[PDB]
RNA sequence: UUCU
RNA sequence: AGCAAAAGCA
């Protein structure tokens, strides 16, 4: 015999066990070294599909910045970010027409949250990177010591703690030649522009890393407003991938296949691709966006037509700081030697490898302070929600108001995945309904892969691994999170442990089963960290004794909680409750007098605070 | 809620970022207010090329040619520890004694083997000093007959740091740091050898290693905790799945390995966090739950671990490892390749019928062992629910149809007859219970071989798939540039054994779905 | 970089949680069989009043016996979900 | 209605292994929980385990821990019972059993509906 | 630093 | 020595 588990594909489907490929194994891929060798590829790229456009020097920053915005068009099917200004405006005012005042009421709900927030909305974020130490720290520390600068500073407007007023101050602060950390206006800029890079770990589906790119601090408010505006605007639109997600998606991909699947004039094709676009960040230009945020802006106020529009002139002229650097050697001696990145643009470049010296070569204009500039596309992990509409507005044309032929199409987007419908009454008819789209969809400088996109009738299609036969809707999103403990205290781990499976139930697909088994892990996880062990096991530890001193000493055991004593009480029914609550009244009038103390010393007895440093 | 004005110096940082023909803010934004659609799309589709298109390959069934594997030297094992060619030395203990210490588990376990030779080697290593091994079986050998004239009860012993436990650790074969200010002086400088890994061929021993886990043993291997009470209905359907489910994996080879990469990482884990600069004995223990109802507690072998000064979350500490076997390094070496072979005794048994009185060996090696490496060992029990959420997905399927409960599948003892195998002349088929234990083993598999390779396979290998599916459905599929998908997947098979495999049984599933 | 490591690492050492002087004078310092729940590095702050978690359990099987049937007023919400499931 | 029935009673040395079973019909055998209780010669009889209707929760009496094992079988309608390292005192009758309830826990463990045709020495 |  | 891969831990 010889075992082989991918020869059960000849009698079961492949939508349904498509689950044995999934092989899970992209979590502990991670990156070894610094990470700088990947974002002096990320910049050369972005410079080779954009090269035929026109650069100039930019004022008070002393750097070159390419421009290939209404360029000429290409020959090869390669990738090109030459779009086209007289082009994307005309998609997105068809829109308009298709959906009547989509904008105008998008940005309303938008005009009052500007006047309706608060700038600690801002730090309840991600990581960031502070401009003052040059060093990646949390949301909560970068904005007090930005805001003592601030602080330091005659400005103090900020008092008012609306966000809006945190805009004001450094818009106020931008135009002072030297301030008081010192550093002068041109050495400043250059430190407001900039984002950070770091090699991606934990890639999950990829061979080798992707060099993404963290943001500032004052860069990080603005994008705020436009990724609500884009948000809002793609929540009204019916084919949209990114804000429309969970098990509702399941309901929306079926609508399109019955929509467009509307079978008049019995004599149609009905075609579907997979698709997937390449380089999808590489070639999307600000500049083209300030185009949208400006007509999506019309006969709107003239103070909030500002405000959307600043981001976009931060993007167009940011700057990304190299990695941590390389690290030489040499054999004779046995020694290590690391060269910080500032160097690299007078380092002799006979040392470095011979592929080494063809990354630093193309780059070597590109030099800044060790800092390299660039304004022909975006960063990854940056927003792209609004970039999203961008495409979907292709899926506009198509409904025989705007091809006047025969072909027509209607399809779903996310960001770097699609699908269309196509439909005409011969093979050839298809053929050019996908030869336009192809086409006018690289005008806006968005390629299309041909690789990863195959083909087929309807009926069956992949989109953002809602793999969709016939009828079912299988979806895969996102992976199990290990159902383990995390660590706070007894009584908050339980609360966790037992609403994540709940709501990994309703939100996911996740079955009657393998949620009671999920159950049996969490537990054995919870009982060998705190060591609560009930006391009918005559397991030994050094807690065990008082726990059966207790076990013996009660009449009724199914009161007791797990985290002392007592067992598990839970199923796939009753997970919506906590634990006290389902086990209240069963407890003795003892267990129930110690419990619920209010003169509870520790501080909910069980909830404690440990000992933490955090050195 | 004032903003009237912008400013005088970010305004020439606008002008800065717009389209070329246009040198102003207010002049530009104007034009956007005056557009109106005058059809310009069509003009511009007029003078692109020809040269810019789609054109549908259509797929059929003699265009997907076999996927070309690499050439080059066979393969060798990257294994954390044995798989199959273990051997376990047990009590037979209800009420096993030490059963609290792992140390006094592992002497008093190992008492019941005895006519142990002077040690004595095999087969050298071929790289790295051979006896520097010999003399660590020595040394931990002294060290640990010393407890029983000692009986001092110690929870851990921390070695002695010989030369011999000096070595192949490598505490100080490390390069020493400086700026380059003071380094710029050498002449003899270099990045690093980064360079294109070797190409390795594929080799027999991991497909009889893959069969053997897909068998039936003994024991159980596991025993999971409690719930409560079920009354609904959804909840008979759950426990009527789970219940046919862990009746048909506990008596598997490949739960022996869940069970085998825990207790070793969260020891090893736990110590070397505690002890940081002093070394340790970590003896590999697995314990059991047999047939007849009575406990076991095994014994695989020692460990011992070096220097672990670790800060950051990718860190490296490195160890030696002492497995027990029998399997004569003479008949597959490129297997062991890596090991060094050392000779114990002989083993005196008779079989069935006649004597066999086979040797016993052992095989050191030392190894290496990130901060993540090992958490990703102790979270193996999410593999049996990942073997579960196939199997469910597969009966609502059938749910579709009728109502395709789990009773009119796992029963019928040969009603459908899975094509889970490829013997020779046929594709020899078996129940749903060999369906679940072949789910399991790919899985752990899986995460024994967790590599970036296989990462970049699956991806590429299953869009092959679905164009495959189509066709024998008869769906009229096409795609666009094909040998820009094959060359994305040739480009992940280098040296991974598992992934060397893998293309070896995708490449033997288009032969006999007719392409 | 992670909680839960954190967890299982100081559970393994003694003495994890803290609370302040009033916890000193209301247990002993010692169970019956030895083990000891009420360690004190002295400091000058707090005089690092440290405890192990066996003063949880013991506090709970001997104590102080309060009579209040306040906190089932309290939880209300969570109450009422107790009748729809019988 | 209830119906028990007993089997693999038989004479054994001591230190010896032995499997017992059951039997049941006339009722959701998946939706009620099983004790055994033994009557020792001369003796009221007491619990030796209990059983839940998933399989899952078991206990046992406080002198057998880790010498009995119990496990049960909803499709063929059995409950099987395994003792090994058997003591000298274990010779007894043993009596199958049907709870109320299908947990264990709630109310004391003590037999309600059942007769031991089974034995054991 | 005990996951029967 | 080996870990493990497009650069780092020893």
């Amino acid at each position: 015999m010889d075992v082989n588990p991918t020869l059960l594909f000849l009698k079961v489907p492949a939508q349904n066990a498509i689950s044995t490929t999934f092989p899970y194994t992209g979590d502990p891929p991670y990156s070894h070294g610094t990470g700088t060798g990947y974002t002096m590829d990320t910049v050369n790229r972005t410079h080779q599909y954009s090269e035929k456009g026109k650069w100039t020097t930019n004022t008070e920053t002393g750097a070159p910045q390419l421009n290939p915005i209404d360029g000429p068009l290409p020959e090869d099917n390669e990738p090109s970010g030459y779009a086209q200004t007289d082009c994307v405006l005309e998609a997105m005012a068809f829109l308009e027409e298709s959906h009547p005042g989509i904008f105008e009421n998008s940005c309303l709900e938008t005009m009052e949250v500007v006047q309706q927030t608060r700038v600690d909305r801002l730090t309840q974020g991600r990581q960031t990177y502070d401009w003052t130490l040059n060093r990646n720290q949390p949301a909560a520390t970068a904005l007090a010591n930005t805001i003592e600068v601030f602080r330091s500073n005659g400005l103090t407007a900020n008092e008012s703690g609306r966000l809006i007023d945190f805009l004001k101050d450094v818009m106020e602060s931008m135009d002072k030649e030297e301030m008081e950390i010192r550093v002068n206006k041109r050495s400043y800029l250059i430190r407001a522009l900039t984002l950070n890079t770091m090699t991606k770990d934990a890639e999950r589906g990829k061979l080798k890393r992707r060099a993404i790119a963290t943001p500032g601090m004052q860069i990080r408010g603005f994008v705020y407003f436009v990724e609500t505006l884009a948000r809002s605007i793609c929540e009204k639109l019916e084919q949209s991938g990114l804000p429309v997600g969970g098990n509702e998606k399941k309901a929306k991909l079926a609508n399109v296949v019955r929509k467009m699947m509307t079978n008049s004039q019995d004599t149609e094709l009905s075609f579907t691709i997979t698709g997937d676009n390449t380089k999808w960040n590489e070639n999307q230009n600000p500049r083209m966006f300030l185009a949208m945020i400006t007509y999506i802006t019309k006969n709107q106020p003239e103070w909030f037509r500002n405000v959307l529009s600043i981001a976009p002139i931060m993007f167009s002229n940011k700057m990304a700081r190299l990695g941590k650097g390389y690290m030489f050697e040499s054999k004779s001696m046995k020694l290590r030697t690391q060269i910080p990145a500032e160097m690299l643009a007078s380092i002799d470049l006979k040392y470095f490898n011979e592929s080494t010296r063809k990354k630093i070569e193309k780059i070597r204009p590109l030099l800044i302070d060790g800092t390299a500039s660039l304004s022909p596309g975006m960063m990854m992990g940056m927003f792209n929600m609004l970039s999203t509409v961008l495409g979907v507005s292709i899926l506009n044309l198509g409904q025989k108001r705007y091809t006047k032929t025969t072909y027509w199409w209607d399809g779903l987007q996310s960001s770097d995945d699609f699908a269309l419908i196509v439909n005409a009454p011969n093979h050839e008819g298809i053929q050019a309904g996908v030869d336009r789209f192809y086409r006018t969809c690289k005008l806006v400088g968005i390629n299309m892969s041909k690789k990863k996109s195959y083909i087929n009738r309807t009926g069956t299609f992949e989109f953002t691994s809602f793999f969709y036969r016939y009828g079912f809707v299988a979806n895969f999103s996102m992976e199990l999170p290990s159902f383990g403990v995390s660590g706070i205290n007894e009584s908050a781990d339980m609360s966790i442990g037992v609403t994540v499976i709940k709501n990994n139930m309703i939100n996911n697909d996740l079955g009657p089963a393998t949620a009671q088994m999920a159950l049996q892990l969490f537990i054995k996880d919870y009982r060998y960290t705190y060591r609560c062990h009930r006391g009918d096991t005559q397991i030994q530890t050094r807690r065990s004794f008082e726990l059966k001193k207790l076990w013996e000493q009660t009449r009724s055991k199914a009161g007791l909680l797990v985290s002392d004593g007592g067992p598990n009480l839970y199923n796939i029914r009753n997970l919506h409750i906590p634990e006290v609550c389902l086990k209240w009244e069963l407890m003795d009038e003892d267990y129930q007098g110690r419990l619920c103390n209010p003169l509870n010393p520790f501080v909910t007895t069980h909830s404690w605070i440990p000992k933490r440093n955090r050195s | 809620e004032e903003r009237f004005e912008i400013t005088g110096t970010m305004r020439r940082l606008a002008d800065q970022s717009l389209p070329p023909n246009f040198s102003c803010l207010e002049n530009f934004r104007a034009y956007v207010d005056g557009f109106e659609p005058n059809g310009y799309i069509e003009g511009k589709l007029s003078q692109m090329s020809k040269e810019v298109n789609a054109k549908i390959e259509p797929f059929l069934k003699t265009t997907p040619r076999p996927i070309r594997l690499p050439d080059g030297p066979p393969c060798f094992q990257r294994s954390k520890f044995l798989l199959m060619d273990a051997l376990k030395l047990s009590i037979e203990d209800p009420s096993h004694e030490g059963e609290g210490i792992p140390l006094y588990d592992a002497i008093k376990c190992m008492r019941t083997f005895f006519g142990w030779k002077e040690p004595y080697i095999v087969k050298p290593h071929e790289k790295g000093i051979n006896p520097n091994y010999l003399l660590s079986w020595k040394q931990v050998l002294a060290e640990l007959q010393d407890i029983e004239n000692e009986e001092k009860i110690p929870r851990t012993k921390n070695m002695k740091k010989t030369s011999q436990l000096k070595w192949a650790l490598g505490e100080n074969m490390a390069p020493e740091k400086v700026d380059f200010d003071n380094c710029r002086d050498v002449s003899d400088l270099k990045q690093y050898d980064s360079d294109e890994p070797e190409l390795r061929s594929l080799s027999s021993w991991i497909q009889n290693e893959f069969n053997k886990a897909c068998e039936l043993t003994d024991s159980t291997w596991i025993e999971l905790d409690e719930i409560g009470e079920d009354v609904a209905p959804i909840e008979y359907i759950a426990s009527m799945r789970r219940n046919y489910f862990t009746a048909e994996v506990s008596h598997c080879r490949a739960t022996e390995y869940i069970m085998k990469g825990v207790y070793i990482n969260t020891a090893l884990l736990n110590a070397s966090c505690a002890a940081m600069d002093d070394f340790q004995l970590i003896p590999m223990i697995s314990k059991c739950r047999t047939k007849e109802g009575r406990r076991k507690t095994n014994l695989y072998g020692f460990i011992i671990k070096g220097r672990s000064h670790l800060r950051n979350d990718t860190d490296v500490v490195n160890f030696v490892s002492m497995e027990f076997s029998l399997t004569d390094p003479r008949l597959e070496p490129h297997k062991w390749e890596k090991y060094c072979v050392l000779e114990i005794g002989d083993m005196l048994l008779r079989s069935a019928i006649g004597q066999m009185s086979r040797p016993m060996f052992l095989y050191v090696r030392t190894n290496g062992t990130s901060k993540i490496k090992m958490k990703w060992g102790m979270e193996m029990r999410r593999c049996l629910l990942q073997s579960l959420q196939q199997i469910e997905s597969m009966i609502e399927a059938e749910s579709s149809v009728k109502e395709k409960d789990m009773t009119k599948e796992f029963f019928e003892n040969k009603s459908e007859t899975w094509p889970i195998g490829e013997s020779p002349k046929g594709v020899e088929d078996g129940s749903i219970g060999k369906v679940c234990r072949t789910l399991l083993a790919k899985s752990v598999f899986n995460s024994l071989y967790a590599s970036p390779q296989l990462e970049g396979f699956s991806a590429e290998s299953r869009k092959l798939l679905l164009v495959v599916q189509a066709l024998r459905d008869n769906l009229e599929p096409g795609t666009f540039d094909l040998e820009g998908l094959y060359e994305a997947i040739e480009e992940c098979l280098i040296n991974d054994p598992w992934v060397l495999l893998n293309a070896s049984w995708f490449n033997s599933f288009l032969t006999h779905a007719l392409r | 970089k992670n909680p839960s490591l954190r967890m299982k690492w100081m559970m393994a050492m003694k003495y994890p949680i803290t609370a302040d002087k009033r916890i000193t004078e209301m247990v002993p310092e010692r169970n019956e069989q030895g083990q000891t729940l009420w360690s004190k590095m002295s400091d000058a702050g707090s005089d690092r009043v440290m405890v192990s978690p066996l003063a949880v359990t013991w506090w709970n099987r001997n104590g102080p016996m309060t009579s209040t049937v306040h906190y089932p007023k309290v939880y209300k919400t969570y109450f009422e979900k107790v009748e729809r499931l019988k | 209605q209830v119906q028990l029935q007993e089997s693999g009673g038989g004479m054994v040395q001591p230190g010896g292994s032995l499997r017992l079973s059951c039997l049941a019909s006339g009722f959701t055998f998946s939706n009620y929980a099983m004790t055994w209780v033994r009557q020792a010669p001369g003796k009221g009889p007491e619990w030796v385990s209990m059983v839940s209707n998933n399989g899952a929760d078991t206990t046992y009496t406080d002198s057998v821990k880790g010498r009995f094992t119990i496990s049960r079988d909803n499709a063929k309608n059995t409950l099987y019972l395994r003792m090994n390292n058997v003591k000298p005192e274990d010779s007894a009758v043993y009596y199958c059993a049907k709870r109320r309830y299908g947990g264990i826990w709630t109310g004391q463990p003590t037999d309600y509906d059942y007769l031991g045709q089974g034995t054991v020495t």
